[PDB]
DNA sequence: TAGGCACTGGCC
DNA sequence: GGCCAGTGCCT
């Protein structure tokens, strides 16, 4: 086993030069440095470890180091270098699995200060290295009377850089040993720093192999990117911007600008007594000025055309135009129309969301109609922000290849669910919401033209069917012998639950259960029956009383955790520990964790089966993973025949997963073909 | 004797009043404003015939103050023939205001 | 007191 | 800068 790290001149996307690398070999216990002219030797040292069937440890190597080496070997040495997945270990991937209850800076992309809770020390040091090396470099120049620029710290190889590289390997090695010391994931009788790769994956907990495969596949997905229609979104922007301009014009005419106190320093004090008046707006007291300009020779002086008079206080003010985006301005204007706020924020301030704006009633006809214009204005700002003006807008992220390469943390949530960001492709407006069809239609394989034939690609949208309910059915099978599962795939589970609860409409059930599965609040539960927070708790109690199997399930899970805790985690399908924050949240955590893990093994197995059928993964091949949004994946395919094989293979893989984990409810998928995301979902 | 203006009566009450008119832009939530209010009552009462004092609450009549670039309140504008002769910001004193008028009247 | 991103406003 | 109260969009 060897531990390694490299320093290059840029991020994956534009990297072009290898600066240095360091290797620590466990079999010789020595550190070897490789400078730029040693790149070839560095690669040979890695391929040697692969020849021995050994392992290479990188921190965040699945997303950067491994792909970067392939790219740099081709560019600088015209050499083909491809490290096999089975020979690579990533301590960042391991950390996210074993320390899933903690957040991370994600290699310094997120500001430490914003993340809640504590952070793993070694991981924090590795993620802060770049920003640290950058500060050392700056002081270096700042001392030599030089000027700093962009990120010149990465343009050239130097000795400070090498020193940090050596430090990254000693820390990565420290993290590794700390991670391997966890008995739950790595049996104690085995020294994992002295085994070949096959023993390593086979003797460790199943979750270790699964997370590494997911990270490798997701890194490839980030590299593929999601084909994006820049022109379509620019034309959508123009349209939204015009509608915004017009809504603003109408609202600024209905609501006029006013004056607000601003720029006051001294406190206003009652001239009579002297009692300070903290409530009154701050004032200002000029020290210069008078009615007449100071004398400078009976004869009348020359008036002072100055506006202030020493000792004569005033309140500084600013002109403020109605901003439909300000909840304060909206709150200010609606009260001045007859609105009496009901709910306030737990910090002195009236709640003004779409929910309440929908129930606001004022006497003035035009003012009442403006509310609908305000709600429209807010939604338009939301869309404009996400697609064009926000810091993470789509138009700011599109790359030259015409694709958006969104980031994905394979294990960003405690339950094993993945998180998406930069930009978050998991929060694109759905087709059922305003402008959703146009937004969704801009993402799709049709926007990618085949590299050889110039023909657009086709898209396959594949979804796991009612995954959460089936997981629930699975877990209650030891209490009901599969009756709930039998009803889901044979009878009608929704009316079954409609009767279980005291709901008037079947659809009310489809909504009730869905809320029940992710653990919705009593309030939202009440809002389906019309009531609120009252009928809420009531229903949940009536439902369980007529569904004993779920109550038994909830009681046995609680027995597992509470005896004061007996253990503060639940075991996932793959054996990992899933932290449980609250006993009442145990069932939800269990269900959510099962779906996440099933979805993870499913997408992994689907790709492995496609590659075993002879299909090549990538735009230079036959198919490309573009998006994984929890229960669904969007796959680009070179042809319709391939899209049909993908859909069929996904079903096969889903069934393989149910069998693999002895699932007590049949699992299924549904696939749809089309040119883009709007049509494939 | 004090005239209470509105956005819509401004043009004719001030700009076309042929005579000296002292306008006071104020707001109910300003300390200094409530300070000079009593003063003005006295001035309008003393300069009856020679001058006319008028008040404009900037919260009920938001469209006029902007046209004159109000940056602080209470603001006093002396109009004469539809044009601004003099201007002064601040809670002047019964005496200070008296000098301001006599000198510009 | 579902779980994650991310936007705009208002402030020191 | 960062920092944060309030909200909405996706599963
Ligand atoms: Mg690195």
């Amino acid at each position: 086993m060897i531990v390694s790290d490299i320093e290059a001149n840029a991020l994956l996307e534009s990297v072009t030069k290898f600066h240095c690398g360091v290797i620590y070999d466990y079999s010789t216990a020595e550190y070897v440095s490789y400078r730029p002219s040693d790149f070839g030797a560095y690669l040979d040292a890695l391929e040697a470890e692969v020849a021995r069937g050994g392992l290479i440890v990188f921190h965040n190597g699945h997303k950067y180091d491994v792909p970067a080496l392939t790219k740099l070997a081709k560019l600088q040495l015209n050499r083909e270098f491809h490290l096999p997945r089975e020979n690579c270990i990533d301590t960042l991937v391991l950390s996210r699995l074993i320390h899933s209850n903690l957040k991370d800076t994600d290699m310094g992309l997120l500001r430490s200060g914003k993340l809640p809770g504590a952070l793993e020390a070694w991981g924090y040091r590795l993620g802060e290295m770049k920003g640290e090396y950058k500060d050392d470099f700056k002081r270096m120049l700042e001392e030599q009377g030089e000027e700093y620029v962009d990120g010149m710290e990465w343009w050239n190889f130097n000795e400070e850089m090498m020193d940090y590289n050596v430090q990254d390997v000693v820390v990565t090695k420290a993290l590794l040993e700390k991670l391997l010391s966890d008995k739950h994931y790595f049996p104690p009788e085995i020294d994992f720093t002295d085994v070949g790769y096959t023993t390593f994956w086979s003797e460790s907990l199943e979750a270790v192999d699964i997370e590494h495969r997911a990270a490798w596949l997701l890194a490839k997905q980030e590299r593929n990117g999601f084909p994006f229609d820049t022109k379509a979104i620019e034309e959508l922007y123009v349209e939204l911007a015009a509608r915004r301009s017009e809504l603003l014009r109408k609202l600024t005419e209905t609501f006029g600008s006013w004056y607000q106190p601003k720029g006051g320093t001294e406190m206003f004090c009652h001239p009579r007594t002297g009692k300070p008046l903290p409530k009154y707006p701050r004032i200002k007291t000029p020290k210069v000025g008078g009615i007449f300009k100071k004398p400078k020779n009976r004869e009348p002086c020359e008036l002072d055309t100055r506006e202030y008079v020493a000792g004569a206080p005033y309140t500084p003010v600013e002109h403020v135009v109605f901003n439909p985006s300000s909840r304060d301005h909206i709150q200010k204007k609606l009260q001045e129309a007859g609105w009496v706020p009901t709910k306030y924020t737990d910090k002195g301030a009236p709640v003004v969301d779409d929910e309440v704006l929908e129930g606001v009633r004022v006497d003035d006809p035009e003012k009442q109609a403006a509310i609908d214009l305000i709600k429209e204005y807010l939604m338009i700002q939301k869309r404009i922000g996400q697609s064009a003006e926000g810091d993470k807008a789509w138009l700011r992220y599109v790359a030259e290849d015409g694709k958006i390469h969104g980031s994905v943390n394979p294990n960003g949530a405690v339950t094993g669910r993945a998180t998406h960001a930069f930009p978050n492709l998991a929060q694109i407006p759905g087709v059922r919401s305003p402008y959703g069809e146009q937004c969704r239609a801009a993402f799709g394989a049709e926007h990618h033209l085949d590299g050889i034939t110039g023909k657009p690609w086709v898209q396959a949208g594949i979804d796991a069917s009612g995954l959460e309910l089936r997981c629930l059915a699975h877990f209650m099978a030891r209490f009901d012998n599969g009756e709930y599962a039998h009803e889901i795939l044979n009878g009608d589970i929704h009316t079954k639950n409609q009767i279980a609860a005291e709901l008037p409409t079947r659809d009310n059930a489809k909504t009730f259960i869905y809320g029940f599965l992710y653990g919705a609040g009593d309030e939202k539960i009440g809002q389906i029956v019309g009531a609120g927070k009252e009928r809420g708790k009531e229903l949940k109690k009536k439902f369980l009383e007529n569904t004993p199997a779920i109550a038994a399930l909830r009681e046995s899970i609680q027995q597992t955790l509470v005896e004061k805790w007996k253990r503060r985690w639940i075991k996932g399908l793959d054996g990992r520990k899933v932290h449980v924050r609250s006993p009442h949240a145990a069932l939800n955590t269990l269900l959510q964790s099962a779906g996440a893990l099933i979805c993870k093994l499913w997408i992994i197995k689907t790709e492995e089966m496609l590659v075993e059928k002879g299909l090549k993964h990538g735009w230079d091949g036959d198919f490309a993973y573009m998006a994984w949004v929890h229960d669904e994946i969007q796959v680009g395919c070179r042809t319709e025949e391939i899209a049909q094989v993908v859909i069929e293979t996904a079903q096969e893989a889903m069934r393989w997963v149910g069998d693999h984990w002895n699932f007590r409810c049949l699992l299924d998928t549904e696939g749809k073909m089309g040119p883009n995301w709007a049509i494939c979902h | 004797k004090i005239i209470h203006l509105t956005d819509d009566s401004f043009d004719t009450d001030v700009l076309k009043a042929d005579g000296a008119i002292l306008v006071d832009f104020w707001a109910e939530w300003c300390g200094p404003c409530k300070m000079i209010a009593p003063i003005l009552d006295e001035i309008a009462d003393e300069y009856q015939g020679k001058l006319t004092v008028a008040k404009l609450n900037i919260d009920q009549n938001p469209g006029t103050a902007p046209k004159y670039g109000i940056r602080g309140i209470p603001t006093l504008l002396l109009f004469k023939n539809g044009e601004v002769a003099a201007t002064k910001v601040g809670a002047l004193s019964k005496g200070q205001l008296k000098e301001f008028l006599d000198a510009n009247l």
